[PDB]
């Protein structure tokens, strides 16, 4: 039973040269990835923006069914088969979430979506690693991750200028385009697309059809790529080497999971039990501090700027004004002490504005546009406040008499950082891949993941709000190093019979390490700015530990 | 004390209109003329509209295409310009006076016109 078939097939795809087909596939495929991290910002960062101006994590938890079930079934009916069911699945309903009235629909088509595109990158990963020959196994796989920073830029450029707003949790309704929300899950979507549409000018890996038995196509395919590849440069025309390398239904998809499993079976064994554990051990560390990491960024920056905006607050104390009709509107914190006798406010807007020990009587409100205000020990006494923004949820415990309410009334940062944060990986993958044949992957892995826990520690030094970009600028750049070299090692160890299914199953314990990660750092945001130092740390400490275990290259 | 009039009950078919006029007489100074509101089986009174002050109005995002006012405070009088009359959509119909005099605020309330829908 010994595999000289690889062996073959290594020679073929090194004969046949890395031409105009490769390239052709990248792009294709990175399309593909881009959807991927279009779908995974706006499911970590656009979703929850959703507020009334966390159950958006579901669409995780169904990432991680999909991509375990298309990592199964890719090694049984095919690599293209299973990335056009799910960049089908995850577009189809995109489309449907983008006209559904209400966030619960909206959510379980989310997760239905999310569950395609989980499936994505296991399946391009396994797939563009069958064409490239085994010399350049990491420079150009590296280079095809750089699709994933694209559509990161993608979505964050496109929230920030179609929906710098937020607080759509609350806000829909029956037309369409009416709120600008429905306009970006179209615009995020369209790289699906563009993805199935491309899919459909490619071969399938000849290695998936080797395995099956159906050598022919593999060698037609090796043949397609060997002929357009020599077609690419015109003159030098040079021929290939030909060479020899009802109840009808519950059955089938019972001996079609039963393949499956004995497929996840056959990764923990005599061989290759230890390689998945230690495998496990890394992503879900890594998962677990990026995504952690990259949410929290994000966070402190938002309770920074709240922290200003409280020392930035003002108050003096407040007189007895009659008819005082202060028609200009005020951005002051607190105006503590109030007496206000006949009172005659009108028109004005108040932002962060606070009443305390105030007192009112025969005052009359016209119109105010009030938000974040609130009253605090007023005691009213016959007022009238006709056309108002003030209900029980703006108004806080206080002495109320012969008080009337005749009438009522019914993001741009978070982008541009994470903006900032993805177009600050592009560096690393323009190092990594320059140097990841040179240097090593397993060399490359360890030193990339000491970076990034060294810059774990400083993430905290920076308590200024450019610091903090800066750090989240660096610790990106330094962990893509780690990501591509696990990539590359993930793809080189694991043979083509059990590739996609070991991929798959580390990348749904990824996505539950995200779920986690992402829980606990917004846990405890702001809170002495130890927790996600010290459980980053810990956590890449561990990373770093395992990638320094795995076996060479060649395993 | 101002005395208000109530007016304008009855059936009224989807499709047709009825003009329900508020009216006030007796120490008025400057006053918010009467608004209206509707009064259901449960005790409450739901907002519907007001053009009370200046030449500006607030109507309830309920009774868009609905619910019309228009004012003429020479007279001190509102007129609510019922339409689009769904046949579910009855009510008490009521006026809500604001006085605006040297004592400060006071509000008055009449005891409402009953609307209902002909087919
Ligand atoms: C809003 O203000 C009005 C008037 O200032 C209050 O109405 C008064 O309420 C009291 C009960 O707290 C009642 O007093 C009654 O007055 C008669 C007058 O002859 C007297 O015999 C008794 O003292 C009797 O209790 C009555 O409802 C009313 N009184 C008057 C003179 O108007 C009203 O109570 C205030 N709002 C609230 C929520 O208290
Ligand atoms: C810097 C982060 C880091 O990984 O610290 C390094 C050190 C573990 O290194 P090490 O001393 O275990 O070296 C093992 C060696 N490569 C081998 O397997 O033969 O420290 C550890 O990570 C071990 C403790 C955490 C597990
Ligand atoms: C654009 C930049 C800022 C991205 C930052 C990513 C880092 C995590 C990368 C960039 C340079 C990398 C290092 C470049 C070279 C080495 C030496 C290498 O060991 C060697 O001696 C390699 C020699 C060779 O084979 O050429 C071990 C990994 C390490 C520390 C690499 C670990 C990962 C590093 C720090
Ligand atoms: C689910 O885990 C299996 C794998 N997923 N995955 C991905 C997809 N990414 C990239 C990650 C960040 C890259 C850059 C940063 F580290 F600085 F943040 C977040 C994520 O989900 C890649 C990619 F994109 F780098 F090519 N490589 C692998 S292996
Ligand atoms: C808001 O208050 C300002 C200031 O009192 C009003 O402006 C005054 O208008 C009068 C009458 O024409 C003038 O005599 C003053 O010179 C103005 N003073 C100032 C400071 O501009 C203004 O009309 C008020 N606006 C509203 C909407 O009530
Ligand atoms: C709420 O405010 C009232 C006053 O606006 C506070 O009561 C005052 O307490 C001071 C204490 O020195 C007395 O001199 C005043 O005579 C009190 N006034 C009234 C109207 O009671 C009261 O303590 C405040 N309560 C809270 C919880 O803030």
């Amino acid at each position: 039973e010994r595999e000289e078939l690889a062996q073959q097939y290594e020679a073929i795809l090194r004969e046949c040269g890395h031409g105009r087909f490769q390239w052709t596939l990248y792009f294709v495929l990175g399309l593909a990835l881009m959807a991927d991290g279009v779908e995974v910002f706006v499911v970590g960062f656009v979703l929850p923006s959703a507020e009334k101006d966390m159950l958006g994590l579901i669409v995780y938890l169904g990432m991680m069914v999909g991509a375990f079930l298309w990592g199964g079934l890719a090694d049984r009916l095919g690599r293209r088969q299973c990335l056009l069911i799910s960049l089908s699945v995850n577009s189809v309903f995109a489309f449907f979430s983008s006209f559904v009235q209400g966030y619960g629909t909206f959510l379980f088509c989310r997760l239905l979506s999310g569950v395609g595109i989980g499936g994505s990158i296991p399946i391009v990963f396994s797939y563009f690693s069958e064409f490239l020959a085994q010399e350049k196994r990491g420079e150009h796989l590296s280079w095809l991750c750089m699709f994933w920073m694209i559509g990161g830029v993608y979505a964050a450029a496109m929230a920030w200028a179609i929906i710098p707003h937020y607080g759509w949790s609350f806000q829909m309704g029956s037309a369409y385009q009416f709120h600008s929300w429905r306009v970006f899950v179209l615009v995020c979507a369209f790289p699906s697309v563009f993805a199935i549409g491309a899919l459909t000018t490619q071969p399938e890996s000849p290695r998936f059809f080797l395995e099956n038995g159906k050598h022919d196509e593999a060698w037609m395919v090796l043949k397609q790529v060997h002929d357009t590849n020599m077609r690419a440069k015109g003159h030098p025309e040079r021929v290939f080497s030909v060479t020899h390398i009802y109840q009808r239904w519950g059955v089938r998809a019972l001996s079609l999971g039963g393949q499956v499993w004995g497929n996840f079976l056959s990764c923990f064994g005599p061989e290759y039990r230890r390689i998945t554990l230690m495998m496990m051990g890394v992503w879900f560390t890594m998962s677990f501090s990026y995504y952690g990491l990259t949410v929290w960024f994000p966070d402190m920056i938002r309770h920074l700027q709240a922290v200003d905006y409280a020392s930035r607050t003002k108050v003096f104390p407040g007189e007895r004004v009659e008819h005082v009709t202060f028609n200009f509107t005020l951005e002051n914190q607190i105006h503590r002490g109030g007496q206000y006798f006949n009172d005659k406010f009108i028109g004005l807007r108040l932002k962060s504005v606070s009443f305390e020990d105030s007192l009112f009587e025969e005052c009359y409100f016209e119109d105010v546009t009030s938000s974040n205000t609130f009253f605090r020990n007023c005691t009213f006494i016959n007022t009238v406040f006709y056309n108002t923004d003030l209900f029980e949820y703006k108004f806080v415990n206080s002495r109320l008499i012969n008080s009337t309410f005749l009438h009522n009334k019914e993001a741009y940062m978070v982008y541009f950082v994470s903006f900032l944060g993805t177009l600050a990986v592009l560096p690393g993958n323009i190092v990594s891949a320059l140097l990841m044949d040179k240097i090593g992957r397993l060399r490359m892995l360890a030193g990339s993941s000491v970076m990034s826990c060294v810059s774990c520690f400083f993430l905290s030094f920076g308590n200024s709000e450019s610091a903090m970009i800066a750090l989240l600028c660096l610790f990106g750049g330094v962990s893509i190093a780690s990501w591509n070299a696990l990539d590359v090692l993930t793809v080189e160890l694991y043979p083509s019979d059990k590739r996609t299914t070991a991929f798959g199953f580390l990348n749904a314990l990824c996505k539950l390490a995200a779920v986690l990660g992402i829980s606990i750092f917004t846990s405890f945001v702001g809170i002495t700015k130890a927790a996600p130092i010290l459980f980053a740390s810990a956590a890449l400490a561990l990373g770093s530990s395992l990638a320094l275990k795995l076996p060479e290259t060649r395993g | 004390q101002v005395q208000l009039v109530e007016s304008g009950g009855g059936l009224v078919q989807p499709g047709g209109s009825l003009r329900l006029s508020c009216a006030a007489s007796g120490s008025i100074f400057n006053m918010r003329v009467m608004g209206w509101y509707r009064q259901a089986p449960g005790e409450q009174r739901e907002s519907v509209a007001s053009m009370a002050s200046g030449d500006k109005t607030t109507y309830a995002d309920s009774v868009k295409g609905r619910f019309t006012i228009s004012r003429d405070n020479a007279k001190n009088t509102v007129a609510l310009q019922m339409n689009s009359l769904k046949p579910e959509d009855t009510a008490v119909y009521y006026c809500h006076a604001v006085d605006l005099t040297r004592n400060g605020p006071r509000v008055y309330w009449g005891q409402g016109t009953q609307v209902t829908v002909s087919s």
